[PDB]
């Protein structure tokens, strides 16, 4: 009857940015007042459609992508951006229809001594296309020597750990990101206000 | 290393219905996804629809409104494509090819491109987004040839190249914009810049003389599309 927005935001567990979870939501009336009019949203930008008129819009299908990144990396999530996240981890098209919402999660996702349970992809031989996710651990071969599963010697494991700690500046603190995409396919519409 | 043996040839009158079935032997069926391409006689490759069996998700090209329906039986490890309201224009060879896919434990799937093709099934009956591909390029037997492929959705989606020698099923030689399959030799190379992709053949042989088609999906990624085609013949 209602879209499970509460399940998506207020969840006990959040995935790392490289293995970003996607949940397809469909056949549910959506109340966007709670999402739009909620406290502690460090970032909330909608590109395709207006948040004012968001509540009365109607789409075929809506996807909720959710993951965790650093504070300095929240700016990269926008369309047509570049970085080690926008290129090797999570990419949005320039025809983006939807919203990006983020909030400060320093209490939940930062353990004293370092949270090494949250990772991102550092090295990769090609930008991925939008909405594509690579979970592989194949070693990045930087040059002549074939890696062959052995790291070092111009060969590294391709994922780095964020390493959150409580005593970190806001920019180096973890943030919880939820990206909402409106598929608007050539089919019967199923979700709206 | 998985093979596909599609069913035998069929003949029907206009208005009939044809079922074509390609058994896939080897590997694990639930891991793969399948799609269907038809080759009009003497004309380019044409995609109809794909299916992901383990999720039971299938989408078809918009030109076949409801005539075609794709299904599969994981129990039998076969894929069924069924066409109805047959017409003469439907006369073609129908290929069934394995799409290498990625399926997530959350509702995520990304389709990629067709790596393994079936022998083929010839069926006879009688009674808005495009990839722009140069129709034909010729090149000298020691030189290098560059074939382009241009659509406005190419930053959003990947591109794949298939080599169709005459009287042959297509063979994937370049995938994911610029990747090298284990089979195709080192001379084949790919590259993408903006809304332009090129296929590169180093020191082209006379072996490498065939039609080449670039396949990529819609901006939405819902429909795949094929290039008009390119005849590379190496001039003597
Ligand atoms: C998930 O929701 C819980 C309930 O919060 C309510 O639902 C969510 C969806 C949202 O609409 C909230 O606005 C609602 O209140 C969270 O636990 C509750 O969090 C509230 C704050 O949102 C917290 O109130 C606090 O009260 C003090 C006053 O002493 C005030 O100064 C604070 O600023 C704060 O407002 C409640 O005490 C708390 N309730 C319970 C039963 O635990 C829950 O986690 C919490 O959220 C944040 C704000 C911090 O309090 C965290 O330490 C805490 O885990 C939500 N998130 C998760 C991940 O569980």
């Amino acid at each position: 009857n209602l879209c499970p927005f509460g399940e998506v935001f207020n969840a006990t567990r959040f995935a790392s940015v490289y293995a970003w979870n996607r949940k397809r939501i469909s056949n549910c009336v959506a109340d966007y007042s709670v999402l739009y009019n909620s406290a502690s949203f460090s970032t909330f930008k909608c590109y395709g459609v207006s948040p004012t008129k968001l509540n009365d819009l109607c789409f075929t299908n809506v996807y909720a992508d959710s993951f965790v990144i650093r504070g300095d990396e929240v700016r990269q999530i926008a369309p047509g951006q570049t970085g080690k996240i926008a290129d090797y981890n999570y990419k949005l098209p320039d025809d983006f229809t939807g919203c990006v919402i983020a909030w400060n999660s320093n209490n939940l996702d930062s353990k004293v001594g370092g949270n090494y349970n949250y990772l991102y992809r550092l090295f990769r031989k090609s930008n991925l296309k939008p909405f594509e996710r690579d979970i592989s651990t194949e070693i990045y071969q930087a040059g002549s020597t074939p890696c062959n599963g052995v790291e070092g010697f111009n060969c590294y494991f391709p994922l780095q750990s964020y390493g959150f700690q409580p005593t970190n500046g806001v920019g180096y603190q973890p943030y919880r990101v939820v990206v909402l995409s409106f598929e608007l396919l050539h089919a019967p519409a199923t979700v709206c206000g | 290393q998985v093979q596909l043996q599609q069913s035998g040839a069929e003949v029907k009158k206009p208005g009939s219905s044809v079922k074509v079935s390609c058994k896939a032997s080897g590997g694990t069926f639930s891991s793969y996804a399948f799609s269907w391409v038809r080759q009009a006689p003497g004309q380019g490759l044409e995609w109809m629809g794909r299916i992901i069996p383990i999720l039971g998700i299938a989408n078809y090209a918009q030109k076949f409104q409801g005539r075609v329906t794709i299904t599969a039986d994981i129990s039998t490890s076969t894929a069924y494509m069924a066409l109805s309201s047959l017409r003469s224009e439907d006369t073609a060879v129908y290929y069934c090819a394995k799409v290498e896919v990625n399926i997530g434990m959350d509702d995520y799937y990304y389709y990629y491109g067709m790596d393994v093709w079936g022998q083929g099934t010839t069926v006879t009956v009688s009674s808005s987004y495009v990839l722009t591909q140069p129709p034909s390029v010729s090149v000298s037997p020691g030189q290098t040839a560059r074939i382009t492929c241009s659509g406005d959705a190419l930053p959003k989606q990947y591109a794949y190249w298939y080599q169709q020698k005459p009287g042959q099923a297509p063979v994937l030689v370049i995938y994911k914009d610029s990747e090298r399959p284990s089979g195709i030799p080192e001379r084949f190379s790919g590259s993408s810049s903006g809304t332009t992709v090129t296929l590169t053949i180093s020191g082209v042989q006379a072996e490498d003389e065939a039609d080449y088609y670039c396949q990529s999906a819609d901006s939405s990624g819902t429909y795949v599309v094929f290039g008009g085609g390119t005849k590379l013949t190496v001039l003597s």
